[PDB]
RNA sequence: AUACUUACCUUAAGAUAUCAGAGGAGAGUCCUACUGAUCAAACAUGCGCUUCCAAUAGUAGAAGGACGUUAAGCAUUUAUCAUUGAACUAUAAUUGUUCAUUGAAGUCAUUGAUGCAAACUCCUUGGUCACACACACAUACGGCGCGGAAGGCGUG
RNA sequence: UGGUAUGUUC
């Protein structure tokens, strides 16, 4: 807001049994996927369930000493499994797009025309033709030079240095998705 | 558990006391009405300079600028 | 100081005047204003801050007064701890010369927009 | 409106000054858009020593500045 | 550990119900000791079992809605 | 002053050699430990005892407020106008011009022309059903056409279809205007 | 919205400035990152208390309401914020 | 209810409703019954005067002002009669109305 | 219902202003901001019977030669304590509150 | 909304994370540095001359001044004065950019050279050197330079390099002289110097 | 410069001077290249209006300073506390006197700080302008030259 | 329906 007093009033009004559908169980356990992708380009919109800080503090005080609720944990596990399946489908679509870009029609035609002319002295000529074909393949792959991120499914680069890569890893999408992968691996280690 | 607005709406019609910032003006009377900017309206208030009284006042309007707290007896 | 400050002028018209602005302490800042805002935050070019000492205050109470002057240069003063502002000294160039300078600035800005339109094409 | 940039003071010892002398040295645990400062293991320093509980919260109206006592 | 905002700090301070030392303005002001029961967005803090001690014989005060513009510092005694 | 953190090159930094540090002198005001307004302000009960008796004796009567009286007169005139409007609106069964048949077949056409005639309105209303009665309403103070008429047809379905056909196509084009038709709303 | 003086205070980031506080303590150091609320952070800070003494802080952060003034360097005498008739090259839709 | 989410351009009606039935009942009673009130200010300037207008900032127009303060050295009381006054609500400590 | 619009109808009015520092300012009003930043001309200002800060603020404004005569003074809103209007002006015609009348007619 | 007066670029609603990232990028740095350099060059190069005030001079001053002598005015052509003023401008900028660096290379083998003169193990301003490294997120900026860093750590002691003359030093630079007045040097030295 | 990846973000609203009357639109609201009045801005324009604009028939002087010198000028005022040892005035956390061990910070400044006072030098500004080196005035001063700078009032 | 900044190839 334009005044900070209305912001503090909003914080008070959103800060002040428990098994109700209005409480977001993924936020009640922690790290809701609709919260970790709020304003980025991969946004899901808005969470339909409400988020609260007093219920989160009560859940933390209950999980500290009192007890734990497996139903909200199972719902968060199902939501994390559905989001991980959607992200794995997006990563498979990105891998299929990369394989289609590596296997284009004109690129395969140029590679076949280079390999058709690739065939002591004959072995040295074949080695030179294979080196020229490898240089042509490296020049064709260097037109994009886009790898696949093994975790978040984005695009990376091999010739890029570690500082721009470290700038890439410190985003909202990557931190949220690594936290979701850690939660999914913890729940699969607890369940199995 | 409680908030100042339901506690202050329930503080109406009680012999309450208000200290000011100056440690020489304390008004003790019956609260009548209070807005959202917490202006105070009292009736049959009494002045208290450093504890000792000076006289009765009556219907009085205490501004929220110079209040320090309000108490319930 | 026979300056004859304008009778119907405001802060948009008092710009580039050598102000003598007073504060709550009395730490008087002398300098040219170049900008303001809604909270009256004043930037001050070639500014000097003058005060009077505590020993001089007895002589000032009912002659020469030795004020303490420090040089601030180009500062930016807030509008919270200020009290009043007056116009002390007129600027160097006149109103007609500022009008010719503003017309040259408008023609230069129009030429810059034509250069941006030529570079955009 | 704007959140103040106290991110570099996340796990470092700071020293607030209060109004001309009350130097409260603590560890910054959190802040708001109002410069209200949460300090763990507060300590009043006088020119003598006085301890101020385990946790404390300090109003941003009386806060003037703060010295970063720990290196960043 | 993590970040603890001042509104959630006062909220946990309200839940725990520790003994409270609330400071105020300078030499005219008087340090109060009590227990927090309610607050709001303008930091108008409601306290109970209040004993006031001046700056270096305490007197009981009852229940107090202390306003925001004089609150300086809150500690757990 | 020699080595900087600044992203700018050294040629910018030689242009950014700053001002010399400020010559500090002793302050003049009180420090913020002593900055406060006046204490020991006495109570106002002494003015109500002695000073009020001398203040009421010099001015026993106050000045009249002409602006507050004008605002109260405007509020009273608005209240009187609202009461007159309520008395004129509160005071269809006690009207001789509305003593026609039931409103199931009686439609009302409003915002008609002031120079129209009943023959053209009857010819326009008899196109989509047989009309039993027609009555154009006028003011009682003056004999001017207000643009309102009530047409009671022989059947309710034909009158409803005529009202729908006259109000669906942006009002019926009655010869100088667009007069829509609807229910009587009695 | 913001205004010219807060844009000028945000302009001189990473430069040797000199603050004066409301108590009388004068700070001087390199501005780290200024904000719209003028809650400014300084580095290599030399401080003069109102009592008179001189000390040195490493990393200070002062709140905007407790500032008397701040001195920017003189090369910001000529700034495009000071231009009165600077036109605007086609703001986006 | 939050202030920013009430409505648009109808906040003046709620301000008048708070004026008629809130803490403003004493400033409203003084301007319609022309009774003199005693306003104590933040610098011992006690004002006995009649209220002419009301403001959200408690900016009050006062007519036939009799003001009084006390100089403490020794103890003298200095008064002044001022015809018209426009008092700011910053200076106002308290407002007392006599019956 | 801000009464700064009442002072906006008080142009060319020869008034006095007592400030919070204690200075009495006798001068004619030219204009006033809606934030009550009032400009005055043909001004003499006087600190009555003290406050040494107010005496410093009185003398260090140029034009002292303790009545100080100055040509043009702008005064900030929070430094205004009270303003005294001339008694010859009719308050019943300047406080008509035409904005409040339009707001009442809009209701 | 936000508008950069330097880069002449607009922005979306005013986010501090976007505005902070705008003042770090290289295009804003180039435009800002060039603008500050050109405004400083304009306020140096602006020859604000005084408005001349010529009065009707005295009689005896005219009989004294018009009889003493008449001096000769020197003047040059356009390319000559252009070349001379260009050489004077490059001399003024190379004097404004230079500085004496004799104490850094004269105490190079000192035992506390790694604690003061290294400018990275300095105490008060060394954290400023270690903070902004300009971390070279471009791979070409890190792959361009292929020379040694020669970063002298603080922990270098007096045990390393015990004899400063065996480890080959550099002969110190001669005192540089003005090239316009280089023709008046004593052409004969005092002692015979070989090589 | 094109092509692509990544990091952040994707917007508080309403309006453009006021009053009175007439007309139009289905008590309330909107419009009029509709009419009268006030106010604001811009451009011109005039008021025997208000203030200022530096010798040259000399080697000066007006305004603002020196973060300049004489000048370490002249007259005053301060330059840490506590425990103990050998004496001690003594209501103090031995305060006071001479010497020391130890303990926490410990502005530099005593050529310091405040007040007083004169002389010299140097910086920024101008109409350094047109005629003449002249006998006017109680209705106190022929303001009846070409301009410039600041402002007031009046008209289109 | 977009903006700012950065890294590769031509």
């Amino acid at each position: 807001m334009s005044t900070p007093a209305a912001e503090q009033r909003k914080l008070v009004e959103q800060l002040m049994g428990l098994h109700d559908p209005k409480i977001c169980k993924s936020y009640l356990v922690g790290e809701c996927p609709y919260d970790l992708f709020q304003g980025t380009k991969q946004s899901l919109g808005k969470c339909p369930q409400m988020h609260l800080t007093k219920h989160k503090i009560q859940y933390e005080r209950e999980v500290k000493q009192g007890k734990t609720f497996p139903e909200f944990e199972r719902e968060y596990l199902a939501i994390l499994s559905r989001f991980v399946n959607e992200c794995n489908g997006q990563i498979s679509v990105a891998l299929q797009n990369l394989k289609h870009t590596a296997e284009e029609r004109m690129k395969i035609q140029q590679v076949t025309e280079e390999l058709d002319v690739l065939d002591l002295i004959s072995k040295r000529k074949e080695v030179a033709k294979r080196v020229r074909n490898i240089t042509e393949n490296v020049g064709q792959s260097a037109q994009q030079k886009l790898q696949v991120c093994e975790v978040c499914g984005a695009y990376l680069s091999r010739l890029d240095t570690d500082r721009r890569l470290a700038d890439h890893f410190l985003g909202k999408i990557h931190l949220g998705y690594v936290k979701m992968r850690e939660d999914y691996d913890r729940l699969m280690k607890n369940n199995r | 558990p409680v908030n100042p607005k339901p506690f202050l709406k329930g503080l109406v019609n009680h012999r309450v006391g208000v200290k000011l910032k100056f440690n020489s003006t304390e008004y003790r009377g019956t609260l009548v009405s209070t807005d959202n900017y917490f202006n105070l309206q009292l009736n049959e208030a009494e002045e208290f300079v450093a504890g000792v009284s000076h006289g009765t006042l009556g219907e009085i309007f205490i501004r929220c600028n110079n209040v320090l707290y309000i108490r319930e007896l | 100081s026979k300056i004859q400050v304008a009778h119907s002028s405001r802060l948009a018209n008092l710009i580039d005047y050598k102000l003598r602005v007073l504060t709550q302490d009395g730490r008087v800042y002398i300098g040219q204003l170049m900008a303001f805002d809604k909270h009256m935050n004043l930037v001050l070019n070639e500014c000097i801050e003058e005060r009077v000492p505590k020993t001089q205050l007895d002589k000032l109470r009912p002659l020469n007064i030795k004020v303490e002057k420090r040089v601030l240069g180009l500062t930016i003063l807030r509008g919270e701890q200020i009290l009043s502002t007056v116009v002390e000294d007129k600027p160097l160039l006149s109103k007609k010369e500022r009008l010719v300078r503003d017309k040259k600035e408008k023609k230069q800005a129009q030429k810059q927009t034509k250069l941006r339109k030529e570079k955009e094409k | 409106v704007s959140t103040p940039e106290l991110k570099k003071y996340m796990d470092k010892k700071i020293l607030l000054n209060i109004n001309g002398s009350r130097k409260v040295a603590g560890i910054l645990r959190g802040y708001d858009i109002f410069l209200n400062v949460v300090l763990d293991d507060a300590m009043e320093i006088n020119g003598n020593n006085h301890q101020l509980g385990l946790q404390t919260v300090i109003r941003g109206n009386s806060i003037i500045s703060l010295e970063a006592l720990d290196a960043i | 550990k993590a970040m603890v905002p001042p509104i959630n700090c006062i909220f946990n301070f309200l839940q725990q119900q520790t003994p409270v030392t609330i400071w105020l303005f300078e030499q005219i002001g008087i340090r109060i000791k009590g227990k927090i029961v309610g607050f709001d967005e303008f930091m108008n803090v409601v306290i109970d079992e209040a004993v006031e001690i001046p700056v270096n014989k305490g007197t009981p005060l009852g229940k107090i809605l202390l306003k925001g513009d004089n609150i300086t510092l809150i500690t757990s005694a | 002053m020699n080595y900087n953190l600044s992203k700018y090159p050294d040629d910018v930094s030689r242009l950014f050699k700053p001002r010399p540090p400020l010559s500090y002198k002793r302050p003049t005001d009180y420090p913020y430990a002593k900055r406060q307004t006046n204490p020991n302000i006495t109570g106002v009960a002494n003015l109500l005892s002695t000073s009020l008796k001398h203040y009421m004796e010099e001015f026993p009567e106050g000045s009249p407020n002409n602006h507050l009286q004008r605002y109260e007169d405007i509020k009273l005139s608005k209240i009187k106008n609202a009461q007159l409007l309520d008395r004129r609106l509160q005071n269809p069964n006690v009207d001789p011009h509305i003593k026609d048949t039931d409103p199931y077949r009686t439609i009302f056409i409003g915002r008609l022309p002031y120079d129209l005639d009943e023959i053209e309105l009857q010819k326009y209303f008899v196109k989509f059903g047989e009309i039993e009665k027609i009555r154009i309403v006028k003011d009682k103070i003056t004999q001017k056409s207000k643009g309102y008429a009530f047409i009671v047809f022989k059947d309710p379905i034909s009158s409803k279809m005529a009202f729908k056909e006259i109000g669906v196509h942006r009002g019926i084009q009655i010869k100088d205007r667009i007069c829509i038709v609807d229910i009587e709303r009695g | 919205m913001n205004g010219i003086p807060v844009k000028l205070l945000n302009e001189a980031q990473g430069h040797i400035v000199s603050l004066e506080l409301t108590t009388g303590a004068t700070y001087r150091g390199k501005l780290v990152e200024s904000e719209d609320s003028m809650n400014v952070q300084l580095r290599d800070v030399i401080a003069t208390e109102p009592q008179g003494a001189v000390t040195h802080m490493d990393q200070i952060f002062v709140r905007g309401s407790q500032i008397k003034f701040i001195v920017v360097p003189d090369l910001l005498k000529n700034a495009p914020l000071f231009k009165k008739n600077s036109s605007r090259p086609m703001p986006p839709i | 209810r939050p202030k920013h989410e009430l409505s648009r351009a109808e906040l003046e009606e709620l301000e008048e409703f708070e004026f008629k039935h809130g803490p403003m009942s004493l400033i409203n009673d003084a301007m319609v019954t022309r009774t003199p009130v005693i306003i104590s200010l933040r610098n011992n300037h006690k004002i006995i005067a009649r209220v002419k207008a009301f403001d959200r900032h408690c900016n009050m127009v006062l007519e036939n002002v009799k003001e009084l303060w006390t100089e403490k050295k020794n103890v003298i009381n200095r008064e002044r009669f001022i015809s018209k006054l426009f008092l700011r609500g910053d200076s106002v400590i308290v407002v007392l109305k006599t019956p | 219902m801000k009464l700064v619009n009442f002072l906006k109808k008080l142009r060319n009015e020869q008034v006095t202003i007592e400030l919070k520092n204690g200075t009495t300012v006798w001068g004619t009003l030219q204009s006033v901001s809606p934030q009550m930043n009032a400009i005055l001309t043909d001004v003499k200002l006087t600190l009555p019977q003290s406050n040494g800060i107010a005496m410093a603020s009185l003398y260090l404004t140029g034009g002292q030669q303790n009545i100080a005569s100055l040509q043009y003074i702008n005064i900030r809103g929070n430094t205004i304590r009270q303003i005294i209007l001339p008694d010859s002006l009719n308050l019943d015609s300047l406080l008509v509150d035409q904005k409040q009348l339009n707001s009442l007619r809009r209701s | 909304r936000y508008y950069c007066e330097y880069c002449h670029s607009y922005l979306t609603h005013d986010t501090l994370s976007v505005r902070k990232s705008h003042l770090v990028g290289k295009n804003h740095l180039r435009i800002t540095a060039d603008y500050y350099r050109n405004k400083a060059r304009d306020i140096i190069n602006k020859h604000n001359h005084k408005r001349r005030h010529i009065g009707k001079r005295g009689r005896k001053e005219r009989e004294n001044s018009s009889q003493n002598e008449t001096l000769k005015v020197t003047c040059l052509s356009n390319k000559e004065k252009r070349h001379i003023m260009h050489v004077k401008k490059m001399n003024q900028k190379e004097l404004a950019q230079t500085s004496i660096d004799t104490l850094k290379l004269l105490y190079d083998g000192s035992p506390g050279y790694s604690k003061v003169f290294v400018d990275a193990n300095r105490f008060d301003i060394g954290d400023l050197v270690k903070a902004s490294k300009l971390p070279q997120r471009a791979n070409e900026k890190s792959a361009h330079h292929s020379f040694k860093q020669t970063s002298r750590s603080r922990d270098e002691t007096c045990e390393s390099n015990p004899f400063p003359r065996l480890n080959n030093p550099k002969k110190l630079e001669p005192p540089k002289i003005l090239s316009q007045w280089s023709n008046t040097i004593p052409k004969t030295s005092i002692f015979y110097s070989v090589d």
